């Protein structure tokens, strides 16, 4: 028997390398078909009616405001969106199964979690805008989200680094007995990036109680996943840190929700991590900066799209039909709607805000450069945008 | 000039460079994030078609990976351009900058180089960037010997600054004021040319103050030399210093000594600013030639803000006032 | 003056601070490269035994993963104390520190902030670590808004500096002059006691001319002092920054007022150093009270080497020397 | 079946977690045991005697030089060492697999790769020493090598930071046509930096020959492989970027010598990465630095040694005894002892040195510095150790 304390092995006599197994890669998790019916009862998660209606009344509010947003910014009126467009089921059958209190940290395209946690439609339009009732002062790009009430981790731009952090918060979590699991979502561009291998790795050797999210939905920006890698997609690289793993069809909400609730039961019991890759496709484009068309849709709006599926599931089960969907429609529009208005109207917040919170207190030469703005505003404030900032 | 030329705005000179670049050096490769298909501000658009897929290509999502794999690929002596996306993005490569490509050739007694190293990068404010799509982090680098840092001020410029990055035979990382990519086109040669690292470029020649700057800020700095002239009588000389490091410390000298007044500008923050390097070398240079005290007028010491970009931002009232309270000091 | 003191040399008031610091906060963990058994350079020692192995333990070899992690535990209020086993092996974690740690609590507008974050690592000059065990980084982050960086001279100021910052509300990098972790002793509260965060010492108070400068190189212009006041009559004014940023801009321009003359030396490299932007700001604030330029005195524009460091390093001689010349001028 | 872009595999109607295999992982491949002896006649490479005895004098031969230079280092004279003792059979047995032309990339303790390709045992003491000879001129610590006639690129310090290079390398030999393998080795600590994950990605999606050689001597310095990782070793990762991948005895030099060979083979011929994973044990300290007595060694000395396993070997095939034992002792030690003698004597080189090759030319200001320090050292030299430097 092998000694070495590198690893758990027998000898092999032969020389034969390791094939990785790609064309038959990690099987695809799936509840139900895309005309929205159980494949195996034994699988299937029976939730009630009143939490499967929310899971569908948030996908639709989200695409709602997604409408709304997307076209705001073509015409001017913020200045950039990204919409979940194909993947708004990974968003809320996740959310779904997480306790209100599990922490979230989040890439960008994960809106639906705030959405089923019911943040405010003012809030997400208040940080679009930069207004002055966003809690971010609207110090950052739109959709870059955050919510300490609903431990929604503000979004920052940089890809990847809020998964180590993540891990991080697992590790604390766990010492303080919290018994609460915290999740991260990110692309499988993201997944790239170094700070992937590092959150991965430190889930695995100090036992954090980590869900690792995936929205795998086949590109990043331009680059397609033949670009991205060449094994088994991001699911095939968690076993080898040590990570329970599993691949689910990411346009099943019910697929998406019981490996999440699975997960998150074991790793909290386990203080294990678990990786979940969540298979989709990105139906819009990158970001309102992007057009797709310079670089590659209706197979997937049309015959694989969550909310599609999971209406059909409604229809079937006769919890839903034409009048409701008409009228569920038409009330979500007014409602976002009566938000946009009211954050347009709102003023930008004072342009002092710009210093604060730089430091927890501001250094003292660091007021000397907001004392010399104000100074400077007095004099020259008529080359200024003033009127449209709180005074 | 330089034979036939034709009407280019910044991204589109960019694109004649590179062009100009695979046509002539046949080892020369293009790759990083989304290149193959143009590239997200379009700097690669036609390349991978005319040149092939092995040539101009995506990598994955890695930015330590890109940076890494480019200086590997100059190792070999093949010429190396890698794009980082957004200058915002380059800190996942720091320490293959810093550690590796900047002390290659030092640290191997010149057994072995990275000098056919360039790294392209989008910079500056652009509007509505924000934290992460603004930055200007030339003073990151500027504290490191054994890379040049170069930021093009026009089209023209940007075309000559980088084929000498792309053919210096030093690691380089070239900075493409974003904000100009699509601005105004003027006359660039199509043929391949040249302008000189490490050297500064005094636009415009005046006696009372010297006003330095790079990037974008060298057009703020212009209008504010006619500003002074018109609102104070007074004559500015503007210097675009082009080259970050090695930076050209004779002539910001010798145009202090001539006028006694400086005043530099940069998006980038104040504290630790490339400003401070340059009022620190000209004081202990010039000091007997000082009539008042170097400016600097910068980013404040802050994160660039989405919706505060307008009140953030050295612009040219900010300039202006700085050089008034100089030239009454 | 604080209670019951004891001998220490660095190291050791390093371990002292961090016992204090685990006795009195219970949230408060300690985690890095080979942390476990003691550190390398015994930082750590004893503490995994007394207080578990759940708040001393081992991470994997990964700079970018350890300071990620600790903003992490430090975004829940729990007090985060992460080793980077050498300061030059920060760079890979620079996109963590910059983009992250430095704008967590600005770019949520307070919603999260990482302020229990403490970054601790070994620093500046060893006498043979070359190009890898020798680096003084301050300059990088002097440049990023939203984080600090502290540097003490000995012990005593150690374990001072390193409890504020462990218990300031904002994220820290501490970097501790490896050189001085065995040198001489001197006593030590046992017990906790804090020294204020930017807030330069006046070490020895003096008329003609003031020297600054942060961790070992305290010691050398205090000899410098010393040999300028036998061999040129020349009473220097001494003072230990002790905070890199944000400074204390205050205390070192009501020196400069006083004598005229200002000298700065560090051992990281001149340009781009953190002297050009202590020497910029004292220019525009004591302008008029300049007798002559300030002088800095630092290490090579090159990598730090291996053979060559009593050469590269700037010494008390290369010190006298400039500060001959200053008073000369 | 599934449409989705990002991977390749059937849909499952059951929900199951991928678990990892640690307990019994990856079998180490060996040829031969512990007395020498080969297991299975079809894998025994068969090397002729001259070659077996290249590998054996090569390794012996570093070994006398380790012990030299160790206690060198202990007596004042250089400044810092690393011994290779218990890993000299990876080297040794994969250098043998390379073309003198395929180039070396590495981390610090792979200097038997240098032995095998003829090195000068004068110019590992020049760079030891930083004397006049050195063709790094001083600049570095000790033992961090390079070679451009031996085609092995300078060490550095910054661990993993080699690895995305040498797949750049790589990329350009494919380019070139090159018909050239490059081989990239690094420690299983090093395995944990971001720049391994990055490595690994870049070659398998760009398609470079290049063989990733791990050794996977059981600890990072203080650091255990219990605490490094929590997945089936180095090995278990490959597969998952789409990587060939291989355990092998690395005590065993004929196991590390037919996985090298093949994998060269394949690399080249398919452009296609491959990764071994080589176990052995670290039976040194991690450095001079280092008292590894503060944390942990004669098992691994005496009963799995690549140096004791080639010698039974070689014993048993009647192509050594103790006669020619005693006698390479004897010469190796006599050879090492005149190229140290002859090191010692040799000034440092000119302090002038510290200056160029910071860029190709020396720029202006740099210059200036240069010329600093000369005036410098005419007024104050005596202050300085100018004696023991090249003037
Ligand atoms: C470190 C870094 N590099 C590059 C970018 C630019 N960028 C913003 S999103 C994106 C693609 C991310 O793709 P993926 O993770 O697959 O997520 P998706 O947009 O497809 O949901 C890129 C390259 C960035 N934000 N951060
Ligand atoms: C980026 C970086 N972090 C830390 C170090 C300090 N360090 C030098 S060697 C070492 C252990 C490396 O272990 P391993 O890769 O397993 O190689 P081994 O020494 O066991 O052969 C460490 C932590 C370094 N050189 N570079
Ligand atoms: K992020
Ligand atoms: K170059
Ligand atoms: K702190
Ligand atoms: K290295
Ligand atoms: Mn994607
Ligand atoms: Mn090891």
């Amino acid at each position: 028997k092998p000694q070495f304390p590198g690893a758990s092995a027998e000898f092999i006599d032969k020389l034969e390398f390791i094939q990785p197994n790609v064309i038959s890669g990690i099987p695809i998790y799936r509840v139900m078909d895309r005309q929205g019916q159980i494949i195996n009862p034994s699988e299937d998660p029976h939730l009630p009616k009143e939490k499967v209606l929310k899971l569908y009344k948030s996908m639709t509010l989200l695409n709602t405001m997604d409408r709304i947003l997307y076209e705001s910014q073509r015409q001017g009126r913020i200045s950039f969106y990204m919409t979940n467009y194909g993947e708004e089921g990974t968003h809320v059958g996740s959310a779904a199964a997480l306790d209100n209190t599990d922490l979230v940290f989040g890439q960008y395209r994960e809106a639906g979690v705030l959405m089923y946690r019911d943040y405010p439609l003012e809030l997400f339009m208040a940080q679009c805008y930069g207004n002055i009732s966003d809690l971010g002062k609207g110090r950052q790009m739109p959709v870059h989200y955050g919510c300490k009430e609903r431990h929604f981790v503000t979004i920052s731009s940089p890809l990847a680094t809020q998964i180590p952090q993540a891990v991080g918060a697992a590790y604390a979590a766990k010492r303080a007995n919290a018994n609460r699991v915290v999740i991260c979502y990110f692309g499988e561009g993201a997944a790239s990036e170094g700070d992937a291998h590092a959150g991965f790795n430190f889930a695995a050797t100090l036992e954090c109680p980590i869900i690792f999210f995936c929205r795998n939905n086949g590109y990043a920006i331009s680059t397609p996943t033949s670009e991205q890698y060449r094994g088994d997609g991001i699911a095939a690289r968690g076993p080898g840190y040590g990570i329970m793993s599993i691949r689910v069809d990411g346009n099943d909400v019910f697929a998406v929700y019981n490996a999440t609730k699975e997960a998150r039961r074991r790793a909290v019991a386990e203080n294990q991590p678990f990786l979940i890759e969540a298979m989709t496709y990105r139906i819009g484009h990158h970001s309102t900066s992007d057009d797709s068309s310079a670089y590659r849709v209706n197979y997937w709006d049309k015959q694989d799209h969550p909310i599609s599926r999971l209406r059909h599931y409604l229809l079937s089960q006769g919890w839903w039909d034409e009048e409701q969907e008409k009228a569920w429609r038409k009330q979500s529009r007014r409602k976002v709607m009566e938000a946009f208005e009211q954050a347009e109207r709102k003023p930008k917040p004072n342009p002092n805000l710009l210093f604060s919170d730089v430091y927890q207190e501001m250094p003292a030469q660091l007021r000397k450069q907001q004392e010399s703005l104000a100074r400077h505003l007095q004099t020259y404030g008529e080359h200024y945008p003033l009127d449209h900032f709180d005074k | 000039e330089y034979g036939q030329t034709q009407k280019m705005n910044l991204f589109q000179s960019v694109t004649s460079a590179l062009d100009n670049s695979l046509a002539k050096d046949p080892t020369a490769v293009i790759f990083g994030e989304d290149v193959a298909f143009g590239g997200v501000f379009r700097c690669t658009v036609g390349l991978r078609d005319k040149y092939g897929k092995d040539r101009v290509f995506n990598t994955p999502l890695c930015e330590q990976g890109i940076v890494g794999f480019g200086i590997g690929i100059a190792v070999t002596g093949a010429t190396a351009i890698a794009e980082i996306q957004f200058a915002d993005y380059i800190f996942p490569a720091f320490d293959q900058i810093v550690n590796e490509a900047a002390k290659y050739r030092y640290r191997s007694g010149d057994l072995f180089n990275c000098g056919s190293l360039t790294i392209r990068s989008p910079w500056g404010c652009v509007g509505h960037g924000a934290l992460y799509h603004s930055q200007s982090p030339e003073a990151f680098f500027a504290h490191c010997p054994g890379i040049k840092v170069v930021i093009p001020r026009s089209p023209f410029q940007a075309k000559g600054l980088l084929l000498s990055c792309i053919e210096d035979k030093n690691p380089c990382i070239f900075f493409e004021p974003k904000i100009l990519y699509r601005a105004a086109a003027e006359e660039v040669p199509i043929e391949p040319y040249n302008i000189p690292l490490s050297q500064a470029e005094v636009i415009q020649e005046g006696s009372d103050v010297t006003l330095v700057a790079w990037g974008t800020q060298v057009h703020v700095i212009r209008e504010v030399a006619s500003m002074a002239k018109e609102k104070l009588g007074v004559s500015c000389e503007v210097i675009d210093l082009r080259t970050i490091i090695p930076w050209d410390v004779d002539t910001i000298c010798k145009s202090v000594i001539k006028t006694g007044r400086l005043l530099i500008s940069h998006e980038a923050p104040l504290t630790g600013g490339f400003a401070s390097e340059i009022s620190s070398t000209v004081q202990e240079e010039c000091f007997l030639n000082l009539e008042a005290p170097i400016s600097r007028v910068c980013g404040y010491d802050t994160p660039f803000p989405h919706i505060f970009e307008p009140f953030y931002i050295p612009d040219k009232w900010k300039c202006y006032d700085a050089l008034r309270k100089m030239i009454n000091y």
